[PDB]
């Protein structure tokens, strides 16, 4: 969840994330790990949801 | 399973026509989120803005629903994850998931062409099986 | 005013904003029409000074 | 109304020279805000840095000036916005608005040319008439 | 240190340096400066490494 | 001074292998800092992943090491800065810096060769003298 890695699970983490799957963004590969909520290998929208829910 | 299909429009140089794209196929469990890329030509089409269908039912749409456009990439993206947190935006029928706007800009075919899909889950998380149709304006 | 549409109309906004004019980054489409503070239907030096004037 | 002035200079190879950009015909309103895209070849000039003119009076000029630089793109990106918000920082003279340091690195032509304009607007926030005219290093 | 020049150094302006080190971001010419940690002309791991322990 | 080893190795099409990248001659004040940018081929090898070394000591080696991969930009970046802030996590022997994992997609020779250094510091923060040997897979 903590896609920048600042040790915080905040709004900044999701904005990213959705970023980087509307291609806005590309991900270090530290980042793309950890952004892979569901740990499948692909960084995409059921991350996003997993992600957002857990901020809600 | 799901079946996206990208319309086929007819319009003159110029003028800005609407190209929806549907979703076919929705299952019993809905679609709670995904994610898709689409390839276009620049040069033929110049896409201006795109727009959520009415199968999006989130009152405050933006919250569930975006889209980027690339030109210099000649892409276009799509992301749709429900903004609920239950599962209660999710798209249950089928019908316009999308309108993309684009202004005509020469007389060639303007194809927009599936190139990459992402996550396609219903509301228990579980990824569906999704095929493309190819379309855009003028390519009849 | 809201940029990255977080809730809160902060510093981080007006940095996206800057950026985006000076072509560094680019906005989503969502993100586009709340950059859009003037409504004008461009996303220019006049929607920057608007924003840091509403900050400030 | 407002005349942008590219400079034109002239350098050898291998020197670093300063392309003065000139806002002329400044209203008795001023300019509170300005936006704009100048191209470039960056086979021909290495643009190293860009400087605010002395017509731009905020004692922290980063404040409202920035710039950004882009080989690959090809393009110079200019962003004014007067920061005091009241309108005291203000363009209210005509002279040099900004200086592009470029180290020249061929004898052929190095065309600094208007691109693009977003907002240019006076303290009473009225978008302005505006014409550019095009310059750059050995374009004579 | 204060990478975007909101007026506070934090891990937000880590995250930009490290990023643009990175070659994922490109920084403003006034961010550029203010990136430029230990002043010598240039924009890398050094400034990177001076910036973490100020944070730390 | 420090010599940089892009590695040399050899694999068949549609085999992943791994490219190591060596640190010889590691100062006596070791290694807090380095980044440097190495070019290559997209369309002969797709690199998925860089993993860091032994040399790393970092038990939470994201914190002290991060790279990047960019395809269409045909480069791949390292940043490593040594995250204990009193110089405990800093490389002080020989060995494997990082790890390039690659699919090999074509026969053709797959060079990964040096592109460009920033910073190479040791524990004194001093800028030392580094060269770099370029490598890759089926280059030999
Ligand atoms: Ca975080
Ligand atoms: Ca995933
Ligand atoms: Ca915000
Ligand atoms: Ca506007
Ligand atoms: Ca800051
Ligand atoms: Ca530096
Ligand atoms: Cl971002
Ligand atoms: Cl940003
Ligand atoms: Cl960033």
């Amino acid at each position: 969840g903590d896609v920048n890695g600042d040790g915080t699970i905040n709004s900044t983490d999701l904005t990213m994330l959705k970023r980087s799957v509307l291609r806005a963004i590309t991900l270090t590969d530290d980042a793309k790990a950890r952004a892979d909520v569901d740990k499948n290998g692909s960084i995409n929208s059921t991350d996003v949801l997993l992600l957002s829910r857990y901020l809600l | 399973g799901v079946v996206v299909e990208i319309g086929k429009v007819t319009g003159s140089v110029g003028t800005t026509v609407e190209i929806p794209v549907y979703f076919r196929g929705v299952p019993s469990k809905g679609i709670a989120n995904c994610d898709f890329v689409f390839r276009y030509d620049p040069n033929v089409l110049e896409i201006i803005g795109i727009d959520p269908g009415d199968i999006i039912v989130d009152p405050n749409p933006t919250k569930s629903f975006d889209t980027a456009i690339y030109p210099d990439r000649k892409i276009i993206v799509f992301l749709f994850a429900e903004d609920s947190g239950t599962g209660a935006y999710a798209i249950t029928k089928d019908g316009v998931f999308a309108k993309i706007r684009a202004t005509v800009k020469s007389s060639a075919p303007g194809y927009i062409t599936f190139d990459e899909v992402g996550g396609f889950a219903d509301n228990d998380l579980v990824e569906q099986k999704v095929s493309f149709i190819d379309g855009g304006v003028n390519v009849g």
